[PDB]
């Protein structure tokens, strides 16, 4: 039993995986394993999620989250997003979850069998967290595999059926994409836009044509990193920036995750093109102005006219301008002006919501959908009443955009929390001072008074 | 074709927790690690064929 | 019914059955 | 649902997604047998 | 050495009064001009349309505020997440009537104060400690980000950020508890053990150390004279300590292990307020408390009310209240 | 001199698992007494004849709603003694007309006397000084003042918390909506204390647990550390640098810090204790009158305080038929206070 | 340490649990039909689903008279016919 | 060697007899219909 | 008898699930009969 004591490894039971850092066979063991029960869930939920799948309903009355991301991808969905088959989402499952067996066997059998340190068995295998050449190395192979993943989702859109496509002209539909965007202006363009409101960085992406080119960019730019990784290593300046030892490089991973986890928050909360509500549910934007919809709708049906209907606060009360002029939907909801949805667009012309529109081309499929969204709101209680906090019990609704960026909100923030502890901790021990500060040299106590 | 496609699947779950609960113990046992390794080796292949008959009689059933 | 918490009841004894087994063995734990 | 054919598993199927948070505890099953060293 | 490197030299100095480091260099500029238009502002800023209904909430001393009812207002609801710096305004009578100092003040702060994480990482660096003080800064920092910053992006609007006053404070929590139910939430609850908790922990040590202090000193001088910076040895007797609390309690339930218990001291209030932090940060997506409205119900199926509906009631004036001229529409939906 | 009273004292001194002392004598029974009642009451006993609510497992409350709830507002301050004119021997109809609140709440007070004198007697044992019984003041000035005083004040104890999440969780409400609490100085000044406590108690526990010396090999520090040892466990000097530089301010004393952290959280209690004993006379910080002037002359001046006042009356108006049902309140709804839509 | 028996030793003797898999499981029993018999609502007088109001009733029985107040009980619980 | 019942074996059981009791009672609820 | 003869972390082990049974039936009762708004 090499290492596992504390008195021999340095480490309490309680940070026993710390005792992994230099054992890079049951290391391996311990990530494979691990990653054996990632798609273990992946194959059990969906296998769930299907079990319990009403066809139906819609997707987001039933607390499915991975259905969404298959149905997405154009598999089993027909026009609006209707479940015409339900068996790839089955194979799916079955498939996960009969690989999270071969996973788990190697795992297991690196972690408790197989050699405990690889580098006298292999050269190739083996690894010294100090030796930057094969950092980078292996750096570069995992670079390449995930640029074939991105390749994947290409491949998919463009020659194996296409993908969920809630824009599709006539409703939304699967569509093959055939001319994807490739043109840099356009892809790293939506990498310099703001942030903020009517902007909104990378997750302001609405059409299939730039999801994909993008991915064909990032497909290419991780191979030819990950070849320029395996056929390099570190220049001078790098050498001198970063502290080189395993815990220093899982807390940049920790930062890396931590940052593409409030991305992925953010995306699922706002973005209705790669989550479409046909699966996910409105957004919130999109069930306020949705409910504004309602209302005029009903309003200008009993004779109101919507356009000069002045508020009691002096503005609109059906319709206003934003900040710069633009027709909006008024109350609360002026906030949310920055919505866009294939249900709302019909009704949009070069100055904003277009009042002859509305007083004549409103669809009864406009109608529906705006009652529909509007009364699927992501708003709801923790044991999944749906509505405002204070509805009586009768609805059993959490939204998966609710489930989805809280969950990984969550998880964010403990993995910045993660990056800081780790950082902190590699820096202090390649310093040498990790353990405590050396009674018989005790840095400030050489150091001039502050006064 | 049916009942051959039931009692293969109920064979594979059987013979998972077989292996689910074996791998382990053997791996970690001190004596007799021949004759278990020799029964993991067989466990597998069983298991490996067991998957590739479910999901063939999967057509012949549904 | 009882067929869930049967299920859950094998899988459940699955984990401890092996630290058990391997302690009465003298295993590697 | 499942297709016909599999509908005999589905008490199993509902116990599975469990499946990995078993695996955590018994992280603490096995620290317990080596008296958490 | 070169001049950048003599830069370098100083910014980094262990010597200086007040250490600055390059998150310091990032910090104090942030820091002063967060500062400085808040006290201006606070003094002497015009009201402003909070909710965009053109109805303007008075923030300023000047204009008919004290210490309590003062505040720096959230900017207008027509903005929304819009970024709204000066030079987007037409004038700065514009830029004040529509709220924007708030969003100055709380982006310059938010960054500064990541800043002030980030630096006492640098100064624990410079000087041979461990790294974790950082780590602990975190629970109240992750507080303020999610009431300035995330709980608005989450509603679509710095309208709902927590306002720069003392009643705008209760206002935000009065709002929330109407929208969210947050007492019935349990991220709320673990804050709430979290803060009681480190406030009886806090009283504990205080207590418990002060209750052992060696005889250093007559009864006309203070027992704080018996103890002198930076003297090796321990001022109090932890073993005393341990055997007055492992009695009050029973001995297993004392800490006798002096980095046990600080560890403690530190981890209780530290992860409390994690907690506290997420509950806002998630219910800015609107999961939401514990709803038992009309869980109880009778044979023939009348409401059987529990104080869970009382809740409800309270929670049902401050919603129907809040904004009396904001909704033209029956749900309010952010 | 070695009489009964001596070999009764020897007794209950004896150096055993859970210590005992005279003062066991009161604190055990009450203290068993009051969590048993709770565990009793919110298991078992209904609050229907008291407040017209389900509130315990039984009737299927979950453990933040379950509660054992004050008595109708009928009984007044009744001490509601099961022997007493109410009840008349009845074990049940005591149950049914709240006599566990009293018998909660009674016995839970004299146990927290038993507890302090507890601290005291175990101090004096062992010969340290009786700050831990000191610093426990401040726990029994906050349930002297809210559970005691507050509804004495008051017109029954039906406006005391009841003891429940739930049932606390409405106590604050109605102290905000009828109160205006936050308001309230008194309040503020216990806030401080309570998140000051707090931040020493962590900023306290991160940097002992960052200034430590390396007193031994291990990579987990706990081990380098022995209850008997003379040396500071954690370098006061680099502590004193690291915050002097950081924040400005450093502690340099020790004993002061240690005291600080007692003096900080106590304090605040305290004074929150102070402004609820004002609010059972309904001697509120409600208003300011200068604000009510102004507002009532000009209809365009609007502060953060006179919001919170329109919430107040939504909470009083929306809240109080079901909360106080003697008064029978019947508001037709024209008369209910809302603002557009909602 | 003062003077009892180690709890550790204790809970992993035989003896301990010849004891306990007896009175352990006897005083759950006792608990469940303490419930299950109905005794429970008697002896609090705790309303069962169908004892919280009369066929027709919709107010609320709540006691008005502090030295009646027994008497109003039992008149509110002979109103349930 | 070491005695049965002390101060410490009369606290355990006031506390862990009733708790006991209680949970059966509690179960018991869990299948009370309306 | 002795102590010792039941390995601690079995009792451990036990107890645990034990505990963990009785949450789960109370966390299932929140949904069917009294107090699940049914
Ligand atoms: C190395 C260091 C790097 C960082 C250094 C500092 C860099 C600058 C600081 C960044 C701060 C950004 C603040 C604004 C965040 C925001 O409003 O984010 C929202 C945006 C999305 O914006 C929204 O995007 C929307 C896009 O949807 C549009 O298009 C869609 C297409 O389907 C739909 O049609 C939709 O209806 C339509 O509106 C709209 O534009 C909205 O108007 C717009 O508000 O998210 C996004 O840009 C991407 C997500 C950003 C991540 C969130 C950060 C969280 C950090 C938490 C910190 C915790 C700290 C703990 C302390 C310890
Ligand atoms: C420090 C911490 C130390 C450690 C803590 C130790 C805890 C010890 C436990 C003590 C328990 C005290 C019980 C007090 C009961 C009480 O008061 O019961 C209240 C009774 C008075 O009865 C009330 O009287 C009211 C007024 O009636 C009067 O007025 C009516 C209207 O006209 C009628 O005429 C009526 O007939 C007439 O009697 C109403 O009838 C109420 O329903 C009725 O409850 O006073 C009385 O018993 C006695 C009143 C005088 C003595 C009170 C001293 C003790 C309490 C001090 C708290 C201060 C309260 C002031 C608020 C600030
Ligand atoms: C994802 C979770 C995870 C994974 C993959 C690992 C993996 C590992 N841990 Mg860590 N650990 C974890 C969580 C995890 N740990 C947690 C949560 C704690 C706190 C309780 C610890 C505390 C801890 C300590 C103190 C130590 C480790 C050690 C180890 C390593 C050696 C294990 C060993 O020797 O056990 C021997 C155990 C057995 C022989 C019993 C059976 C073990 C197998 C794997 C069970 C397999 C069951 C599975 C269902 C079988 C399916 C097979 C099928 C696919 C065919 C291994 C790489 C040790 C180490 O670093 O040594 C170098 C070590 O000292 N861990
Ligand atoms: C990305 C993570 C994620 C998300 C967003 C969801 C979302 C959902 N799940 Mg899924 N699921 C997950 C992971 C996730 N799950 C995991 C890990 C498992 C294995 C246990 C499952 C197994 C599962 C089952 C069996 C079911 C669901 C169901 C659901 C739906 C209802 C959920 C609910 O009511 O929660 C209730 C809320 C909780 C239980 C609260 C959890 C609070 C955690 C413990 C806080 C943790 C904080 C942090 C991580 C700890 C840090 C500690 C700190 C000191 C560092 C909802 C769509 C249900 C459904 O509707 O299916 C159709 C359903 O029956 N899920
Ligand atoms: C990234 C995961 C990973 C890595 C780096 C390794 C690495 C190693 N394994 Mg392990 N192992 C793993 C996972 C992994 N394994 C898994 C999942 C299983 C269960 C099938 C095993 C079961 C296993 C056993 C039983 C043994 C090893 C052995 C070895 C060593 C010899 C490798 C060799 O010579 O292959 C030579 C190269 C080949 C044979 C070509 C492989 C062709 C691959 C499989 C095609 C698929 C490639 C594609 C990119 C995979 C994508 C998967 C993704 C979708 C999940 C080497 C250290 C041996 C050892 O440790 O001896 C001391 C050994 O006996 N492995
Ligand atoms: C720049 C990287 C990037 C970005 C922005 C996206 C974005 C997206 N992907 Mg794609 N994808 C990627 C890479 C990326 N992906 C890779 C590597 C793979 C292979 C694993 C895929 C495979 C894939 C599939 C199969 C699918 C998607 C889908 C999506 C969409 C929904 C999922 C989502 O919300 O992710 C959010 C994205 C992130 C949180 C990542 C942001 C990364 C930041 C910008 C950079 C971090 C860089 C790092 C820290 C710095 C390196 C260090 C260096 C400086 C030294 C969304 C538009 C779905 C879709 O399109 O539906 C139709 C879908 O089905 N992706
Ligand atoms: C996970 C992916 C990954 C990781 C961990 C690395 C890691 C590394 N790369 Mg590699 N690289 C990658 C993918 C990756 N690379 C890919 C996909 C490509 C093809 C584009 C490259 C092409 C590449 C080249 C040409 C070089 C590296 C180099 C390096 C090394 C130093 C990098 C550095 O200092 O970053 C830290 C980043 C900086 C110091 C940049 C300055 C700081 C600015 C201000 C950061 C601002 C970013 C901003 C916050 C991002 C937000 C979004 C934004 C786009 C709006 C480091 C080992 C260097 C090296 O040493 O080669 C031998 C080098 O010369 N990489
Ligand atoms: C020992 C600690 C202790 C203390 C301080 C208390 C205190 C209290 N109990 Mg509790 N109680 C206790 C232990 C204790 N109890 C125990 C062990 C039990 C289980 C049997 C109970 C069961 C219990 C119930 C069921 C009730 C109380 C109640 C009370 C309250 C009213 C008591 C009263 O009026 O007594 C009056 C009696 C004395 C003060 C005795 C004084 C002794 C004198 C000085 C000696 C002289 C006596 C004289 C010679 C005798 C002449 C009698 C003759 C004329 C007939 C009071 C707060 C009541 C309550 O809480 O209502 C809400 C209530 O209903 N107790
Ligand atoms: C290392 C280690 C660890 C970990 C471990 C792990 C993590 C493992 C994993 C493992 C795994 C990861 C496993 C897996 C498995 C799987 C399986 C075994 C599966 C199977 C499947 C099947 C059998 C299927 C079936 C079916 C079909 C086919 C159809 C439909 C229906 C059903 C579902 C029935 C711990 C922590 C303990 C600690 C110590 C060390
Ligand atoms: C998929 C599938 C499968 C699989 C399975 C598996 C994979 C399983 C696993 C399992 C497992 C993996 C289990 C485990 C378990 C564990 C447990 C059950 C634990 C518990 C614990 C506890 C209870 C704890 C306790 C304690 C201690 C020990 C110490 C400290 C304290 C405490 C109390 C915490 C099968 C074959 C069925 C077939 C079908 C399909
Ligand atoms: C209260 C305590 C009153 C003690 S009373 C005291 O008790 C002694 C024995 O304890 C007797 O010897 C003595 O004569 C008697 O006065
Ligand atoms: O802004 Mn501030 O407060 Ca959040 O809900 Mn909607 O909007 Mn307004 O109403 Mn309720
Ligand atoms: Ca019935
Ligand atoms: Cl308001
Ligand atoms: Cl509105
Ligand atoms: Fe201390
Ligand atoms: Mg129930």
């Amino acid at each position: 039993a090499t290492n596992r004591d504390q008195e021999s490894s340095g480490f309490a039971w309680w940070a026993g995986n710390a005792r992994l850092i230099n054992l890079s066979g049951k290391l391996l063991g311990a990530h494979v394993a691990h990653a054996g029960l990632i798609v273990f869930w992946a194959g059990a939920m969906t296998l769930f999620e299907l079990a319990h799948f009403i066809p139906e309903k819609p997707m987001y009355e039933q607390g499915l989250i991975l259905i969404p991301h298959i149905a997405t991808l154009g598999w089993g969905v027909g026009p609006g997003g209707e479940v015409v088959d339900t068996f790839p989402f089955f194979v799916v499952g079955v498939v996960h979850l009969i690989s999270s067996a071969v996973l788990g066997f190697g795992g297991v059998y690196h972690a408790i069998r197989g050699p405990e340190t690889l580098e006298e068995y292999s050269s190739f295998f083996g690894y010294d967290w100090k030796d930057k050449n094969k950092m980078t190395t292996i750096l570069g192979f995992h670079l390449i595999v995930l640029g074939i993943g991105a390749l994947l989702l290409v491949a998919k859109a463009m020659f194996f059926g296409g993908l969920y496509d809630t824009w599709a002209p006539g409703g939304g539909d699967v569509r093959v994409i055939t001319n994807p965007t490739l043109d840099p202006r356009v892809i790293f363009g939506y990498l310099l836009k703001s942030p903020f409101g009517g902007e909104g960085w990378i997750v302001s992406v609405n059409n299939l044509e730039d999801v994909v080119g993008g991915h064909i960019w990032i497909g290419l730019i991780c191979i030819a990193g990950g070849i320029w990784h395996i056929l390099t290593t570190p220049f001078g300046w790098a050498r001198r920036a970063f502290i080189w030892s395993g815990e220093a490089y899982l807390s940049y991973s920790l930062g890396a995750l931590s940052m593409m986890g409030f991305i992925a928050t953010c995306f699922v909360w706002f973005n209705n093109t790669v989550y479409p509500s046909e699966f996910y549910g409105p957004t919130g934007p999109e069930a306020s102005q949705a409910q504004a919809m309602t209302f005029l709708i009903r309003d200008q049906k009993l004779g109101a006219n919507v356009g000069s209907a002045q508020g009691p606060t002096g503005l609109g009360k059906y319709l206003m301008r934003s900040p710069t002029g633009e027709i909006i939907f008024g109350g609360e909801t002026m906030r949310f002006w920055d919505f866009r949805g294939p249900w709302l667009e019909p009704l949009r012309g070069p100055n904003g919501l277009d009042l002859n529109k509305i007083k004549n081309d409103i669809q009864p499929w406009q109608e529906r959908r705006a009652a529909e969204y509007m009364t699927h709101a992501p708003l709801g209680s923790l044991n999944s009443v749906g509505g405002v906090a204070t509805e009586i019990n009768s609805v059993n609704f959490v939204s998966p955009r609710s489930w989805l960026a809280t969950s990984h909100f969550v998880l964010a923030f403990f993995f910045l929390v993660g990056h800081l502890w780790h950082a902190g901790r590699a820096r202090a021990a390649a310093a040498g001072f990790e353990k405590g500060i050396d009674r018989e040299s005790e840095p400030v106590l050489s150091m001039p008074s502050l006064d | 074709m049916t009942i051959l496609f039931q009692l293969a699947l109920a064979a594979l779950v059987i013979l998972s927790f077989v292996m689910v609960i074996g791998v382990p113990v053997a791996y970690a046992s001190p004596q007799d690690w021949d004759r278990s390794k020799q029964l993991i080796f067989l466990g597998s292949g069983l298991w490996i064929a067991l998957v590739l008959v479910v999901g063939v009689l999967n057509f012949f059933v549904v | 019914v009882i067929a869930q918490l049967t299920m859950i009841a094998m899988i459940g004894i699955a984990g401890p059955m092996i630290i058990f087994l391997l302690a009465v063995r003298r295993g590697n734990l | 649902k499942l297709p016909e054919a599999y509908a005999i598993f589905d008490p199993l199927v509902d116990v599975l997604p469990v499946i990995p948070v078993l695996f955590l505890a018994l992280a603490f099953v096995w620290q317990a047998a080596v008296g958490f060293r | 050495a070169n001049l950048w490197e003599r830069f370098c030299n100083w910014v980094t100095s262990t010597d200086n009064r007040l250490y600055v480091g390059w998150f310091g260099v990032i910090m104090i500029p942030t820091l002063l001009a967060a500062t400085i238009c808040f006290v201006i502002a606070f003094i002497a800023a015009p009201p402003v349309d909070i909710d965009g209904i053109r109805e303007p909430v008075s923030g300023s001393l000047l204009y008919g505020n004290n210490i309590i009812t003062g505040a720096v207002v959230p900017s207008s609801n027509a903005i929304g997440l819009h970024f709204y710096p000066i030079w987007e305004a037409a004038s700065l009578d514009e830029w004040l009537y529509n709220g924007g100092p708030y969003q100055l003040i709380i982006f310059h702060f938010l960054l500064g104060a990541s800043c002030y994480m980030g630096r006492q990482w640098e100064l624990s660096y410079r000087l041979g400690m461990r790294p974790w003080i950082c780590v602990a800064y975190s629970a109240p920092l992750a507080s303020a980000f999610a009431v300035f910053l995330i709980y608005p992006i989450g509603q679509g609007s710095f309208s709902d950020g927590m306002p720069l006053g003392i009643s705008g404070t209760f206002n935000f929590m009065i709002v929330f508890q109407a929208e969210h139910n947050i007492l019935m939430h349990p991220f709320h609850q673990l804050g709430v053990a979290g803060v009681f908790g480190g406030a009886l922990f806090c009283a504990m040590h205080g207590s418990l150390v002060t209750s052992s202090l060696i005889r250093e000193t007559t009864e006309t001088e203070s027992a704080n004279y018996g103890y002198k910076f930076g003297q090796e040895e321990e001022t109090y007797n932890i073993v005393a300590a341990h055997g007055y609390f492992g009695r009050l309690i029973f001995q297993y339930a004392s800490f006798n292990n002096s980095r046990s218990l600080h560890f403690f001291l530190a981890a209780w209030p530290v992860v409390g307020v994690w907690f506290a932090a997420l509950g806002i940060s998630t219910m800015a997506f609107n999961l939401n408390g514990f709803n038992f409205n009309h869980s109880v119900i009778d044979a023939k199926g009348n409401v059987i009310n529990t104080w869970a509906d009382i809740i409800n009631r309270a929670n049902l004036g401050m919603e129907v209240m809040h904004e009396r001229n904001a909704h033209n529409f029956p749900l309010d939906l952010a | 001199e070695r009489g009964w009273f001596d070999i009764l004292d020897d007794w209950l001194k004896r150096d055993r698992f859970v210590f005992v002392g005279w003062s066991g004598i009161l604190l055990f029974p009450c203290a068993y007494l009051a969590l048993g009642g709770w565990l009793t009451g919110t298991t078992f006993v209904t609050s229907w004849y008291t407040h017209g609510l389900a509130s315990s497992y039984l009737e299927g409350c979950n453990f933040l709603t379950v509660a054992v709830s004050t008595p109708a507002n009928s009984m007044g301050h009744s001490l509601l003694l099961l022997w007493g004119p109410e009840a008349q021997g009845d074990f049940t109809r005591w149950c049914q007309l709240g006599g566990l609140w009293t018998f909660i709440a009674l016995h839970g007070a004299f146990g927290l006397i038993g507890f302090m004198l507890r601290q005291f007697e175990i101090a004096r044992l062992v010969g340290v000084r009786p700050y831990n019984a000191i610093a426990f003041s401040a726990p029994i000035a906050v349930f002297v003042s809210v559970f005691l005083i507050y509804p004495l004040g008051q017109s029954s104890w039906f406006f005391a918390p009841s003891f429940g999440v739930a049932a606390i969780f409405r106590f604050l409400l109605f102290f905000q909506g009828f109160h205006n609490w936050t308001l309230n100085p008194f309040h503020m000044m216990g806030v401080a204390g309570v998140l000051g406590g707090a931040l020493l108690c962590a900023i306290h526990g991160a940097t002992v647990e960052n200034t430590l010396f390396q007193d031994g090999e291990g990579a987990s520090t706990f081990r380098a550390f022995n209850p008997t040892q003379a040396e500071e466990t954690y370098s006061m000097v680099t502590a004193n640098r690291f915050w002097s530089q950081i924040f400005g301010i450093a502690f340099s004393n020790k004993r002061w810090l240690h005291f600080f952290m007692l003096f900080v959280p106590v304090t605040g209690l305290w004074m929150s204790a102070i402004g609820v004993v004002g609010l059972a006379l309904n001697l509120r910080s409600y208003d300011f009158i200068s604000q009510e002037i102004r507002a009532a002359e000009d209809p365009e001046f609007e502060t953060f305080y006179t919001k919170n006042l329109l919430l107040n009356e939504g909470i009083r108006a929306w809240m109080a038929p079901q909360d106080q049902p003697h008064e029978n309140f019947v508001f037709p709804e024209e008369v209910l206070p809302r603002g557009n839509a909602l | 340490t003062t003077g009892e028996r180690p709890f550790s030793d204790i809970i992993t003797s035989v003896r301990y649990w010849v004891i306990h898999s007896i009175t352990i499981p006897a005083l759950f029993i006792a608990g469940w039909l303490f419930v299950s018999t109905g005794l429970a609502y008697d002896v609090f007088g705790t309303p069962r689903p169908d004892s919280y109001y009369a066929q027709e009733q919709r107010s609320i029985p709540l006691v008005t008279d502090r030295f009646e107040a027994k008497q109003q009980v039992e008149t509110f619980l002979e109103q349930l016919k | 060697s070491y005695p049965i019942f002390t101060v410490r074996w009369v606290a355990v059981h006031t506390l862990a007899v009733p708790t006991i009791f209680f949970l059966g009672a509690i179960a018991a609820m869990q299948f009370i219909q309306r | 008898s002795e102590g010792g003869r039941i390995p601690l972390w079995i009792v451990a082990t036990v107890a645990g699930m034990g505990v963990i049974v009785i949450v789960g039936l109370f966390f299932y009762g929140a949904y069917a009969g009294l107090g699940s708004s049914l």
